[PDB]
């Protein structure tokens, strides 16, 4: 359950902190 | 074998792509269609005779959505083979990449209509495999030319993801999309996570939770997050950049919205 997007890979389950 | 125009309801439409109508019909270059049962005929005289006796006033199948003048009918290709074949041949006049027309039995067809002072008119549809093992929640998707770029396509796309949500699946349209269809999905994906992000005031988010709520595929969410320049990378962590520029520009937009409480359907 990972996404490859450019040039690294993300995990669907990792929390991504929202910012401004 | 090239058809140039069709007569559909009160509209005359230029056709765009080849569709394998029987050569006896195709070689005339022009088709006359009943807008209700989707039968195709050779002449307007024959069409006039047909409409005078045609019993159909709406698609077959079950009306599984109604709000105001908008309906969605679920048509089983195994139970309404002829209608669905006529639907697929019509669709092929406006979709370049559609390849299946006659073996409609593996498919469900979701047909959206609008009722008005004349009748209950076809707006568009999407087909869907009854068993997709590649998680396609849409096979082919189209609005009729007279309803393109007027919000109806966004309703159709939204309805496809509404079905996925009730199914508790995440899905994606099968590729390749038409030019306009890809344009429409990207715009819809952008609007969807702007609504999610505007309606959300936690401070961390996983792709999973967005995907689980919206039923949008994780791949589509990330490419939309990159398309909106909101997917940034600092140190070793990926971040999401909330552009209120966009939530406010989106907030200025508003009917042509699907109402989930008006869905009478279970998987
Ligand atoms: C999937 C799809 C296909 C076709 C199509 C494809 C091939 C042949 C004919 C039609 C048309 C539309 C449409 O109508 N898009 N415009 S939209 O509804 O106003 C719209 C849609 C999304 C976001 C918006 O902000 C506005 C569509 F969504
Ligand atoms: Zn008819």
């Amino acid at each position: 359950g990972m996404v490859e997007i450019e040039l690294h890979r993300i995990s669907i389950f990792d929390p991504l902190e929202i910012i401004l | 074998s090239m058809i140039k125009t069709i007569a559909f309801g009160r509209y005359e439409l230029d056709t765009w792509y080849h569709s394998p109508y029987p050569e006896e019909y195709a070689r005339l270059g022009r088709l006359y269609m009943c807008e209700f049962c989707l039968k195709y005929m050779k002449s307007q005289t024959i069409l006039r005779r047909h409409m005078a006796k045609c019993v159909w006033k709406h698609p077959p199948g079950d009306e599984i959505y109604r709000k105001g003048s908008i309906s969605v009918f679920e048509v089983d290709g195994k139970k309404n083979k002829i209608y669905c074949q006529n639907l697929c041949l019509l669709a092929k006049l406006f979709l370049d990449h559609k390849t299946l027309y006659y073996d409609v039995e593996p498919f469900l067809f979701y047909v959206m209509t609008e009722a008005d002072n004349t009748g209950c008119h076809l707006i568009g549809y999407f087909s869907k495999e009854k068993n997709s093992f590649l998680n396609y929640n849409v096979s082919c998707i189209l609005t009729m030319p007279q309803y393109m770029r007027q919000g109806y396509g966004k309703m159709l796309i939204d309805f496809s993801y509404l079905l996925s949500k009730v199914e508790e699946k995440v899905g994606s349209p099968e590729r390749p999309l038409s030019d306009l269809g890809l344009i429409s999905y990207r715009s819809y994906w952008k609007e969807v996570l702007l609504r999610y992000l505007h309606n959300f005031q936690g401070k961390e988010i996983s792709i999973k939770e967005i995907s689980q709520e919206t039923a949008v595929n994780p791949v589509d969410i990330v490419s939309t997050l990159q398309a909106l320049q909101m997917l940034k990378y600092w140190k070793g962590k990926h971040l999401v950049l909330k552009r209120q520029d966009l939530i406010d520009e989106w907030i200025a937009k508003e009917n042509k919205t699907m109402d989930p409480s008006c869905l009478k359907w279970t998987p």
